[PDB]
């Protein structure tokens, strides 16, 4: 309330504004809070790999002795060579002897490592137990996993052909999610809670 | 019309096949496809329409365009691996 | 029939943010008091 | 007064997300509710006419029923009738 | 190939799209793909476009720069350099497409045909902002 | 002869592996990959392992290839069906086949959580720019 009210017409002008725009505010803070309160959304830090070179705060790193640390080496993309000044002045070693090692490093901290690694691992272990990971945005490179065989094998054109044909018709994508989605342990609404001190 | 043969080409197939003659070796000279349709066959006819055409019945020796690989044409062709892995996707408008 | 409990209407805040409300209720009006009733002016 | 007022629209706010968060709540009303959320736990007898039915399913969301089928529960299966009842019964809304 | 990938889909999802294909859109189908771009800018979003990667990508650089891609990639495939059957040219040109790859090459020009030339840009709060209550302060 | 490798999802070996014998306790993908392979093939296949690098790869000094690569190279197997990178050196004493699953280097990180609540919480739902608005047109008024 107020133990004084303005009596003259200018104060009260004054007076009328500050009240509107006081009503519209809390009005205003309430209404939002309850959209908070009622919709939880967490932001990933990042979306892309810029925002990863920018960050300081988040390291990242490969597996030392690999083909993703050079490709990283050999790099003309800007990006890539920010990274690879960065993983080449960084202290302690962002990298790892092993896959598994990254990972574990990954899931110990909070948010601090970033694990740089092939998409196909990466969507597996997105998908296994514990569900505490995830991939985020596209890939930075292009490669193929491949059927060999020797130089002059009578086997070379058939098993062309044959994943060829099984990628047409769509084989491999219902195997990649057999082995990958289905099969996987964690697919794809918590009561409210109240607030704490 | 100011440029005369390959100098009036700019593109990424066209420096992807400067760089493939430079490291395999040999000169080339640039055309297009007068159907300027990919290659497909005729169901009955039995004859390819486009760029295989042109290759299978001599008319060229390479081609270097967007060329999807499919089982059809990698009978009668022999591609390379692939240069630039693709895949169907989803067009939206841009949210204003 | 998840039959509501007597004094629900404070479940969304919890207990000790009602017990510390209290409690700084009690230091504000002691503070208030304090503050107004100490000076001989 | 700060502190009065934060706490009394925090109060305000946290009321309307309970209310309607509890607005929100849709119950299992069919066989796609269920398909969907994981939440739950969903088994049928271990050796049965639905087990089979489920097994040799043509249909979508039955088929990702028994993809979740034979899970690790460890065991939404069950051997007696009378004990999935038991379990459904003992259970807080976490098998069906 | 998209409408015969999606109608010789063994695949759940891509199963339900063409169900919900050749629907009564009249014609969610379309003729040219320039066709199919426009008729997405025209909608106000109620339209969305099926196609390449990389076109969209193209597209998405384009002026007015007024769509984007969203999502992955649903299908998976690549494009290649083709030589005629029993050719010298073979070996040579997959060793040179492999190494161009792995020195950073193509992925180079792909930036800078797709990025470097293109007509628009390269590249998060719900807290109430100021644009929402500036008729208050006015 | 094929070949095989046990990084998983793509080999690996069934639950209760003693029972079954052999070519019936792997399963992964590889190996529903070789099967449909050798239906459109005819052949017949044992699958096989073979350790000693676990993949392909050369040593300068020996000049020897080793894992699947220095097996196929040196007769020791037919065909090597597993997550193998195509690469220039591979593709100069071995012969590839179209890639039958395309992927890239991605980034991994862990999931965000509900962060704890920060001291100051209660001003997020308005702008800093609206609570300094508010300071000053207090003044102001
Ligand atoms: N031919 S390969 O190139 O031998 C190779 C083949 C297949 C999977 C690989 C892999 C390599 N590597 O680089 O050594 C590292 C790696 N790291 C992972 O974390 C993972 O999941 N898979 C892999
Ligand atoms: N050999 S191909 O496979 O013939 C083919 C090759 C290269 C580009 C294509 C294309 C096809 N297609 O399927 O018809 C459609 C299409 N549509 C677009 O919008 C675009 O930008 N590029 C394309």
């Amino acid at each position: 309330g107020c133990d004084i009210s303005p009596r003259s017409l200018s104060g009260r002008i004054v007076g009328g504004v500050w009240w509107f725009f006081t009503l519209i505010i809390i009005s205003s803070y309430t209404a939002n809070l309850a959209a908070f309160l009622t919709v939880e959304r967490m932001v990933s830090p990042i979306e892309s790999a810029e925002d990863l070179s920018k960050q300081t705060e988040i390291a990242y790193g490969t597996l030392d002795s690999g083909s993703t640390k050079e490709f990283f080496r050999r790099s003309k993309i800007a990006v890539f060579d920010k990274m690879w000044t960065y993983m080449r002045s960084a202290e302690p070693s962002v990298f790892v002897r092993t896959t598994a090692e990254g990972v574990a490093r990954v899931r110990k901290s909070k948010g601090k490592y970033a694990y740089l690694l092939e998409s196909t691992m990466n969507e597996y272990i997105e998908q296994r137990k514990p569900c505490d990971t995830m991939k985020v945005g596209g890939n930075l490179d292009s490669k193929g996993y491949g059927i060999a065989t020797p130089k002059g094998s009578s086997l070379g054109t058939p098993v062309n052909l044959a994943v060829l044909k099984l990628s047409e018709q769509g084989v491999l994508d219902k195997l990649k999610n057999k082995w990958w989605y289905d099969k996987g342990e964690c697919g794809a609404k918590e009561k409210t809670s109240a607030l704490s001190l | 019309n100011q440029f005369e043969g390959n100098d009036r080409y700019e593109g990424y197939c066209v420096e992807l096949a400067a760089e493939i003659a430079k490291h395999v070796g040999y000169s080339y000279r640039l055309e297009i496809v007068s159907d300027g349709k990919y290659g497909a066959r005729d169901p009955d006819t039995k004859a390819w329409n486009g760029m295989v055409g042109e290759l299978v019945y001599g008319r060229a020796d390479v081609a270097v365009a967007p060329l999807t690989i499919t089982l059809v044409r990698e009978e009668v062709i022999d591609f390379s691996k692939p240069f630039m892995s693709l895949g169907i996707s989803i067009m939206i408008k841009k949210p204003q | 029939k998840s039959k509501p409990g007597v004094f629900s209407f404070l479940d969304p805040l919890a207990y000790e943010i009602w017990m510390c409300i209290v409690f700084a209720y009690i230091g504000v009006s002691v503070v208030l008091f304090l503050v107004s009733r100490f000076s001989p002016y | 007064w700060f502190f009065t007022l934060i706490i009394i629209s925090s109060y305000t706010a946290n009321l309307a997300a309970f209310l309607t968060v509890e607005r929100m709540v849709s119950p299992i009303e069919s066989a796609e509710d269920l398909a969907k959320q994981t939440e739950i736990a969903y088994g049928t007898l271990e050796a049965g006419s639905t087990k089979e039915f489920f097994r040799r399913s043509k249909i979508a969301v039955f088929e990702k029923m028994w993809t979740y089928m034979k899970s690790a529960e460890p065991s939404v299966f069950v051997r007696t009738t009378e004990e999935g009842m038991i379990r459904v019964r003992k259970s807080k809304g976490k098998y069906a | 190939s998209t409408k015969e990938f999606f109608r010789r889909s063994k695949i759940a999802v891509f199963e339900k799209m063409w169900t919900y294909m050749k629907s009564a859109e009249p014609s969610v189908f379309v003729r040219t793909t320039e066709e199919g771009m426009i008729r997405v800018r025209k909608s106000k979003g109620k339209y969305a476009y099926l196609l390449e990667s990389t076109m969209n990508e193209y597209i998405e650089q384009r002026k007015p720069c007024d769509t984007m891609k969203v999502g992955g990639n649903l299908d998976s495939k690549g494009y290649g350099i083709a030589t005629p059957k029993g050719s010298a040219l073979r070996g040579p040109v997959n060793l040179a497409v492999l190494k161009l790859s792995e020195q950073g090459v193509l992925d180079k020009l792909k930036s800078k045909w797709w990025y470097d030339k293109g007509e628009c840009g390269s590249k998060k709060t719900s807290a109430l902002s100021l644009s929402n209550v500036a008729g208050v302060f006015y | 002869v094929v070949t095989t490798i046990l990084e998983s999802p793509y080999v690996m070996m069934k639950k209760n592996h003693e029972m079954l014998e052999g070519n019936e306790r792997y399963e992964g993908y590889c190996v529903d990959l070789a099967a449909e392979i050798a239906k459109h093939c005819g052949f017949k296949y044992k699958l096989t392992i073979v350790g000693d690098g676990k993949y392909g790869a050369r040593d300068a000094d020996t000049k020897i290839w080793n894992g699947m690569v220095g097996e196929l190279v040196y007769g020791k197997a037919d065909i090597a069906i597993a997550p193998l990178t195509i690469t220039l050196v591979r593709e100069e004493v071995i012969d590839f086949s179209k890639p039958f699953m395309s992927l890239g280097i991605s980034i991994m990180i862990k999931k965000p959580q509900k962060s704890k609540p920060g001291v100051f919480s209660f001003l997020d739902p308005l702008a800093y720019e609206i609570w300094m608005c508010i300071v000053f047109a207090y003044i102001g008024v």
